[PDB]
């Protein structure tokens, strides 16, 4: 019965990164005095299968001066990644219930770097090089700071299992109490994601196509998918984080419904961020990391260190 | 001793002779080094958690810590030898006989 | 239309309706419609492995009330 | 034939998903290349077609020709055309890549894109009006509904 | 409660398996039954390998790695 | 080389770590806590020369609460000797170690 | 010997050892060593430490991506080297490979003494302890005591990485 | 057990998705398809060339701080230990030495890249 | 007074995000040891009960242990029910 639990978990998913793109598509023509996709099916609706139909019918391309065995295996990686990413997510109910959600999460999104890595540098490509080696300065940039960003937010709930923070947030949100982490953990999350302002990684301004120019067709799609996946799944962790529903356990679906609900607004806002702000350089971002948001980060960290000391206030969890 | 002690006792052994013989670079004797450290902690980890010594379960964790300096300390060392030669080669340090 | 975007974001919420649903839809089946037990430390491992003995079917969930004590 | 309808459902259904999806490689020489910026401007919108720019050409469906090819400039077109993956297809936009145009008794000029690429719609003008180029590109994608992959692969 | 019920378990399971050891164990020639392995005559926290050691592998599993394996 | 510092000011810098039966947190116990206090117990003051040979039945035991060596060759003899009993036909195990004990809480 | 968990995942930590030992290149040796963390992390968590193979995991792979950006910059090489590029690497893989083989066989089949001692197998499964009590993880209060115990501890290990920072700093000034 | 189901589902899926992508269309490579893209012109060098890092110091700063977040992740258990005091007192003493090394790195011009 | 506030309006006014880290940073240094709450803090923390309180041997002469957990004898958590 746990396979089912896993497609049901898996499908939907996909589903929905696939109408993320119409949507993400459709946001920025409208926010751009234009349209977008609504000639293909109603309203657009069958753009993202015409997508995936045309992408996987495509012949795939395997360069002359490329390691084959790592092409194939990073984009594999990657998708199988963020699909790995949703299963410690309570909805309110996680798949998989973990005393360690948040290092768990942690460490797949660290590992999940690699596979950029090793595309940019098994596809032996000039810019794919450059894009790789911009992968690593950006996760030299974020890491450190989003590390402790969830550390100085988790003290107050006591514990690292996601589930304890619904009844963290039974009363009120946990950006009341830590506004200025969260916003700075929202930054964190579009450098994790490699998003405007900070798409340097694929920069096609600078670097034509970045990391992926060699891909082609299914491998491309299955870059481009776990692409929007972790997108999604980062700003569900945002909303379970900062943004605490109420839960009735004789009734999970006006969870369910109401964290969805922020899920998207956070999805569209960074749809919005996209259309609205020019992109960094990459060592800007860098000196914007180390420079700003760590001192920040530490005496925030401190701070959240002393508050339930000082006040009595300690979570109960061991 | 149960057959995953002696796989991380091999294991160990394994990179240690690694390190032992150089190829050409002076990055994979690193990362045969670092190897070290992964098997020891491994080893120590399993050691203490099968004997519930509560507090051992803190040495691991400083362990990782003076891996990370060491591993550090060798990459500085790195780039200073390819800043003189252009290559991390181990033949290029040879200035120095017995 | 501006509300022309609607559609794809009503899908959207559909396909991410089904995971948490279809997850408490099956934790209350498999576990007899009670909210399957969370067992985060090991005397609650315990709890269900004494509820599982004492249930004599094999499943910790079906529960013996006073109707045992004679 | 069940086998017949089969393989024209099939086709239809495939020849639609790549018809509905067309992405022009991001790549302009001249003039010409002004005018297709003015389709992907809000008032005609070729991305509410389908239609999305794409800088790289492996990620790339159309090359849109859009000014004059010189002789410099003939192996690079050549270059990115052969770096497509197929299915590809060539629009020739305005005189200059019809037929040389203006310069077209030219020395350092090539009389028409297709002796260096095959073209498949030709769209005239100097330059043609984003409504030329966009009647261009949807009889780029009649043709394209028109190609039968799976039924000659069936009769054959 | 709990910590009564436990100890009748383990001493029940221990009785057993000393019960089929000396079924097993007819005519080996210096065996005895129920030797142990410590010098010293106080009462040691039985290892796990003795209580489902002759018993079948799905409960071993459980034993071993039901909780870990719980989620 | 040893300069005890640590017994001349009385600072236990590190000597909380050293031993097993030694405060634990929440006082949870090792796994092998009563073996090590009673070897500790045994060779305390008579020194090293006389502990290794003295208090040798001590030692003994806690190294094989440690390893178990000894409890795995016996489990080990029991069962080979119940599998080939089982394979000529004269065992038939009992069906409370077959999965059909009638459990008890 | 159930299941074979433990003894499968040290196979594949040993072998994950083997790849990175022959010095193949450094991309692939560090393939290899973040192969050989993520399943030395599933190793610790199936004896009960989740923490310390989370933490081992991230904190390995924090320092693979740091060796890789290294490597492309100074261990770079126009034609690097795979397992069955080259005759010594393949050598050294082949020999690891038929040791750890040719170990596993003696002591699963027999029970022979390597260095230390024997083995006789059985599974880990045996060693375990059916410990039953406790609203807390004991991994995570021992860890957790380094802060209120290991006062020295903490004092040693941050001087020790301000330390470091500085040598750093001072080792590659050059001039 | 359930996280291994769920890792090979996700790693079978994956697999699956880029066979299809690899065996369903048709393939037509040739010498000039398949060689590297730089924008239309052939590639001088090699991919494979050394490549300047510019921050390889605020790398190994980095390879050094990672190891002190995970000295500060057993914050939380920690907290409830009946010596508070001294629990916040090492707390406090490590982020302030992680803060010193930071500034000391700062004013030597350590975070600066290379020219 | 006069030399360090101008320097502070420099700082606010070029590097607003230092003198944000070093107020705060500050302030969480400065601050438990001057609360009144700590050894509330340190008293919950004291009083929760992980494991079993396993009961004394009577010999006869301790009067301040209980004899049943509702007499009144032993710690009182009234103190906690208010707080
Ligand atoms: C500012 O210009 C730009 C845009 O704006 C016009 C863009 O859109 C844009 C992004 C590119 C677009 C054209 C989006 C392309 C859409 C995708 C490539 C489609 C991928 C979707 C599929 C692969 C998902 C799978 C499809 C299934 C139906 C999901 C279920 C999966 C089964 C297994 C079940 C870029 C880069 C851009 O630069
Ligand atoms: C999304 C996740 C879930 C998916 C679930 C399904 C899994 C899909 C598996 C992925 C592959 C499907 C792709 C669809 C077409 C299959 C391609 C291949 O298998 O067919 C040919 C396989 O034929 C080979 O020539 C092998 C033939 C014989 C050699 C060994 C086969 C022995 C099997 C015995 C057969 C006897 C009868 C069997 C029935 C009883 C290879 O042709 P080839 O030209 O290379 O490649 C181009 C294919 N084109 C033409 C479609 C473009
Ligand atoms: C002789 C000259 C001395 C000065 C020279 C300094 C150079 C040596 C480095 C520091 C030496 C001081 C020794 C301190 C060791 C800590 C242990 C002792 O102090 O007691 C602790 C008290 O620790 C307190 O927190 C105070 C010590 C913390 C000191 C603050 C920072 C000191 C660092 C200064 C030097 C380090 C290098 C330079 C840094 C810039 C434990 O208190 P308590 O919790 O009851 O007991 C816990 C055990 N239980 C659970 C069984 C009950
Ligand atoms: C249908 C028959 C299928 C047979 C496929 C055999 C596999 C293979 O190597 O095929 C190569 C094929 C294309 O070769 P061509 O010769 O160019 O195409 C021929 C058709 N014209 O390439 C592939 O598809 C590679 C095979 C797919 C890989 C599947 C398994 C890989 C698993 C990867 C695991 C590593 C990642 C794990 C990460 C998760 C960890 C948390
Ligand atoms: C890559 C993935 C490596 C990391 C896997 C992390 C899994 C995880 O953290 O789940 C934890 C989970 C729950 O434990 P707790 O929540 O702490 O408490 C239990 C009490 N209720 O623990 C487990 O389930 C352990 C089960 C086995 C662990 C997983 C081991 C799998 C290792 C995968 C490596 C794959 C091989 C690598 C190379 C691939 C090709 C050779
Ligand atoms: C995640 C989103 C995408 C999901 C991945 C699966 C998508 C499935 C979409 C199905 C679309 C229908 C497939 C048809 C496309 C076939 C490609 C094609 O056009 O090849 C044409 C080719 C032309 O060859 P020739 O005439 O001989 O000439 C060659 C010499 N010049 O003809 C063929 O070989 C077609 C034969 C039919 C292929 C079998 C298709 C069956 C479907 C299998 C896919 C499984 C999906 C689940
Ligand atoms: C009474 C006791 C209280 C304890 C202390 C608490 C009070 C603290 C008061 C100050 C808090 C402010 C911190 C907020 C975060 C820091 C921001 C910051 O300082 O960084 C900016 C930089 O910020 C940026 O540039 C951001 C760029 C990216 C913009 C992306 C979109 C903009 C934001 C969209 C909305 C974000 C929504 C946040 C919440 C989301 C929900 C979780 C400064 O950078 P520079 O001006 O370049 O200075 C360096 C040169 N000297
Ligand atoms: C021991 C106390 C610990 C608690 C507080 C610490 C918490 C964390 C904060 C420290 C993090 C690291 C700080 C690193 C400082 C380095 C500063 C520096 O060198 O930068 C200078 C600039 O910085 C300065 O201007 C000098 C310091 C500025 C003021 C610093 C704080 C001074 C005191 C403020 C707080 C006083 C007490 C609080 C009162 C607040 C009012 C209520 C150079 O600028 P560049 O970026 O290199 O280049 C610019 C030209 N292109
Ligand atoms: S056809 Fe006319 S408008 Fe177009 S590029 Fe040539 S000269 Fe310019």
């Amino acid at each position: 019965m746990f396979m089912i639990n896993i497609l049901s978990l898996i499908i939907p998913i996909l589903l929905a990164v696939a109408f993320l793109t119409l949507v993400e598509r459709k946001v920025l023509g409208y926010m751009q005095l234009r349209k977008g996709p609504n000639v293909v099916g109603p309203y657009g609706l069958l753009q993202p299968i015409a997508d995936a139909l045309k992408l996987f019918t495509k012949e795939p391309l395997r360069p002359a001066t490329s390691s084959i065995s790592m092409f194939i295996i990073a984009p594999i990686l990657a998708l199988s990644l963020a699909l790995t990413m949703w299963v410690p997510l309570p909805m309110p109910y996680p798949l998989i219930n973990m005393n360690l959600g948040v290092l768990f999460m942690l460490a797949m999104s660290s590992l999940a770097v690699y596979s950029i890595l090793w595309s940019g540098w098994a596809s032996n490509s000039k810019y794919a090089l450059i894009g790789a080696l911009r992968a690593v300065a950006q996760t030299i940039s974020y890491e450190v700071t989003l590390a402790i960003i969830l550390l100085s937010v988790l003290l107050m709930n006591g514990s690292y299992t996601l589930s304890t923070l619904i009844t963290t947030q039974e009363h009120i949100w946990m950006i009341f109490t830590s506004w200025p982490l969260a916003m700075m953990w929202f930054i964190s999350t579009l450098a994790e994601t490699n998003r405007a302002p900070f798409d340097l990684t694929e920069g096609e301004s600078e670097l034509v196509s970045g990391f992926n120019v060699e891909y082609a067709a299914g491998p491309f799609a299955m870059f481009f998918m776990a692409e929007y996946a972790n997108i999604i799944m980062m700003n569900a962790f945002t909303a379970i984080l900062f943004l605490g529903a109420s839960h009735d356990p004789h009734t999970p679906e006006l969870y369910t419904i109401n964290f969805v609900l922020k899920t998207l607004a956070l999805t569209i806002t960074f749809l919005w961020i996209r259309a609205s702000y020019p992109r960094f350089r990459y060592d800007q971002l860098m000196h914007l990391l180390w420079k700003s948001f760590l001192p920040l980060t530490l005496a925030l960290c401190m701070w959240h260190i002393s508050l339930p000391i000082m006040t009595a206030s300690i979570p109960p969890q061991s | 001793m149960p057959l995953v002690y002696m796989n991380i006792i091999m294991a160990f052994a394994i990179a240690l002779a690694g390190l032992l013989m150089y190829r050409s670079h002076l990055m994979s004797s690193l990362l045969c080094l670092e190897g070290m450290m992964l098997s020891l902690f491994i080893m120590s980890t399993l050691i203490i958690l099968n004997t519930h010594f509560t507090l051992a379960n803190m040495m691991p964790i400083i362990l990782l810590v003076f891996a990370a300096c060491e591993a550090a300390l060798g990459l500085s060392l790195l780039v200073m030898v390819s800043n003189t030669y252009g290559t991390d080669y181990v033949q290029n340090l040879n200035l120095l006989q017995c | 239309m501006w509300f022309e975007i609607l559609p794809g974001i009503a899908v959207m919420a559909a396909c991410l309706f089904i995971p948490g649903m279809a997850t408490a839809h099956i934790h209350k089946f498999t576990n007899g419609g009670k909210e399957k037990r969370v067992a985060h430390f090991s005397y609650q491992w315990n709890l269900m492995e004494r509820d599982r003995r004492i249930s004599g079917v094999n499943r910790y969930h079906v529960t013996k009330g006073l109707e045992n004590i004679d | 034939s069940r086998g017949e309808y089969v393989v024209a459902k099939l086709d239809d259904l495939v020849n639609w998903a790549r018809r509905s999806s067309l992405w022009p490689m991001t790549f302009g020489l001249a003039c010409c290349a002004v005018e297709m910026m003015h389709m992907a401007a809000p008032r005609y919108d070729m991305d509410r077609f389908g239609v999305v720019f794409r800088a790289s050409p492996r990620q790339s469906d159309v090359m849109i020709v859009a000014g004059t090819l010189t002789n410099k400039m003939a192996p690079a077109l050549r270059k990115v055309y052969d770096q497509m993956p197929e299915p590809r297809y060539v629009v020739s936009m305005g005189s200059c890549a019809n037929g040389g145009g203006y310069y077209h008794y030219s020395y350092s000029v090539v009389r028409g894109c297709d002796r260096i690429v095959p073209v498949d719609i030709y769209v005239p003008g100097c330059p043609p009006t984003a409504e030329a180029l966009l009647y261009g590109i949807l009889q780029l994608q009649r043709k394209i509904k028109r190609e039968k992959r799976l039924r000659i692969w069936y009769r054959r | 409660l709990f910590q009564a019920e436990k100890d009748r378990r383990v001493l029940q399971m221990l009785r057993e398996n000393l019960e089929e050891e000396a079924i097993i164990m007819k005519d080996v020639p210096d065996w005895k039954v129920g030797e142990s392995v410590f010098h010293t005559t106080r009462w040691v926290t039985p290892m796990m390998g003795e209580l489902y050691g002759l018993r079948t592998n799905e409960e071993i599993l459980s034993a071993t790695y039901g909780f870990i394996w719980y989620t | 080389p040893f300069f005890d510092v640590q017994k001349r000011l009385g600072l236990d810098l590190d000597r909380w770590m050293t031993i097993q039966s030694a405060e634990q947190p929440h006082k949870i116990p090792g796994r092998c806590h009563a073996f090590e206090k009673e070897w500790i117990e045994c060779a305390h003051g008579i020194g090293g020369i006389r502990a290794e040979k003295e208090c040798k039945i001590e030692f003994d035991d806690f190294v094989e609460c440690l390893l178990r060596q000894k409890t795995m060759k016996r489990l080990s003899a029991i069962k080979r000797q119940r599998d080939k009993l089982i394979k000529e036909g004269k065992y038939t195990p009992p069906p409370h170690h077959l999965g059909k004990e009638d459990p008890r809480p | 010997m159930t299941m074979y968990i433990a003894f499968i995942l040290s196979t594949i930590f040993v072998i994950g050892f083997v790849g990175f030992s022959s010095k193949p290149s450094p991309i692939y040796g560090g393939l290899g060593l973040i192969v050989s963390g993520g399943v030395g992390c599933g190793i610790v968590l199936n004896f009960g430490g989740s923490f310390l193979g989370l933490m081992v995991f991230l904190i390995y792979l924090g320092g693979m991506l740091v060796v890789f950006g290294y490597t492309t910059a100074m261990a770079t090489e126009m034609y690097p080297e795979v397992w069955v590029s080259n005759k010594t690497v393949f050598g050294a893989f082949v020999s690891g490979l038929m040791m750890e083989f040719c170990m596993v066989y003696y002591a699963l089949k027999e029970e022979e003494v390597e260095i230390i001692f024997k083995f006789n197998g059985l599974g880990d499964w045996v060693i375990y302890d059916t410990g039953d009590s406790g609203f807390f993880s004991e991994e995570a209060m021992g860890i957790a005591a380094l802060y209120s115990y290991g006062t020295w501890l903490v004092i040693v290990t941050g001087w020790s990485l301000l330390i470091g920072v500085v040598v750093i700093m001072e080792i590659t000034r050059g001039n | 057990m359930n996280i291994m189901l769920t890792l090979l589902t996700n790693v079978t899926l994956a697999s699956l998705l880029v066979l299809i992508a690899f065996w369903l269309p048709q393939l037509n490579a040739y010498s000039e398809k398949t060689s590297p893209y730089e924008c239309g012109f052939d590639p001088m060098g090699s991919a494979r060339l050394p490549f300047s890092m510019k921050f390889f110091l605020v790398a190994i700063t980095f390879l050094l701080f990672d190891l002190e977040i995970a000295l500060l992740l057993p914050l939380p258990w920690a907290s409830q230990t009946n010596n508070l005091k001294t629990m916040l007192t090492m707390a406090l003493f490590l982020l302030i030495l992680l803060a010193a090394s930071l500034a000391y790195e700062w004013t030597q011009k350590g975070l600066e890249w290379a020219e | 007074a006069g030399r360090i506030a101008s320097f502070l309006k420099n700082a606010w006014a070029k590097e607003p995000v230092l003198v944000a880290s070093f107020a705060i940073g500050g302030l969480a240094i400065i601050l438990p040891s001057l609360s009144p709450y700590t050894n509330y803090a340190i008293r919950i923390n004291r009083a929760t009960p992980y494991n079993y309180p396993v009961p004394l041997r009577d010999d006869g002469n301790m009067p301040d242990v209980p004899s049943h957990p509702q007499d009144p004898q032993g710690p009182s958590l009234e103190w906690l029910k208010n707080l």
